[PDB]
């Protein structure tokens, strides 16, 4: 869920 | 080039306290770049290595748990190494993390390896944070410097002609071991094709075959996808990384393939424990895991 390019 | 002098200086904060700067010149920076970087281009892009030894997944510049790694495996030459990429953005300290990768490799040249993640390579570094530490440590030159040193890390390894090692995963493209090792270097990671698959591809097990790659690059690949490949190419096992999983460690379409990650408490959905795979001299697999902050 950090942001896909990836949590 | 002070090698020991510079480790000595990484290794000195041990224990000091999680969040502790260890600032080296950027002569020595430079030193420790282009020394490895000579030793990358000297070796094959596609290692052959020898079990046993340890392998670790994604660190991301968290480098009091890449201490505690070192800690639980031992700290080299205690025990022979090999990093499947993805040392910096994210983390508090990539500079630190990839400054002891680099001089351990220079250090054990035969003994430590570390391959390319999709993370060692320019346009991803500005955007995920290793450019602004660079910057705002020493200069975006050093940025460029390292950027150098990634466009020289070998893609894959072999352990004892059965476990293929890989950061992301595999590639459609990918028919014969020596198409990899056709890649010249250095080289910068392409949008599309074997490389860039290579660094970029997942495992899905949603999909048959291949498939589109959620990340907008690359691909996903089905367990038939996996079967098939180790057949095709006499292997027992994929060894990749890439993905965050919640164990530390994931296999994948029955034990065929395994997806390490070791950077602890990264992900915002779950608290991800981080692990590391001993791989004994018969291939068997066991682990060494970093679990969450209680
Ligand atoms: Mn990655
Ligand atoms: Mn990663």
């Amino acid at each position: 869920x950090l942001x896909r390019x990836x949590x | 080039l002070n090698l020991d002098s510079i480790i000595g200086r990484l290794l000195e904060v041990q224990g000091s306290r999680p969040g502790k700067n260890v600032q080296l010149t950027e002569n020595e920076i430079r030193g420790l770049c282009l020394k490895s970087r000579e030793i990358f281009l000297s070796q094959p892009i596609l290692l052959e290595l020898e079990a046993p030894l340890k392998i670790c997944g994604d660190i991301h510049g968290q480098y009091y748990d890449l201490l505690r790694l070192f800690e639980y495996g031992g700290f080299p030459p205690e025990s022979n190494y090999l990093f499947l990429g993805d040392y910096v953005d994210r983390g508090k300290q990539s500079l630190e993390t990839i400054c002891l990768l680099l001089a351990y490799k220079i250090k054990y040249p035969e003994n430590f390896f570390l391959l390319r993640g999709n993370h060692e390579c320019a346009s991803i570094n500005r955007i995920y944070g290793f450019y602004d530490e660079c910057k705002r440590r020493y200069n975006i030159k050093l940025w460029k410097t390292f950027t150098d040193c990634f466009n020289c890390l070998p893609i894959a390894a072999i352990v004892d002609e059965k476990i293929f090692c890989c950061h992301g995963g595999l590639s459609p493209d990918l028919q014969s071991m020596e198409q990899i090792r056709r890649i010249m270097r250095p080289t910068d990671v392409p949008d599309q094709g074997l490389l860039c698959d290579l660094l970029w591809s997942d495992p899905d097990k949603d999909v048959q075959g291949w498939g589109e790659n959620d990340r907008g690059v690359s691909f996903t690949f089905g367990a038939e996808v996996v079967a098939k490949f180790l057949h095709k190419h006499d292997l027992d096992l994929i060894c990749r990384a890439h993905q965050v999983v919640e164990d530390g460690y994931e296999f994948f379409a029955k034990r065929q393939l395994v997806t390490l990650f070791s950077a602890p408490n990264y992900c915002g959905e779950f608290d991800n424990a981080g692990a590391m795979m001993s791989v004994d001299e018969t291939l068997m697999c066991s682990f060494q895991i970093l679990k969450p902050a209680d």
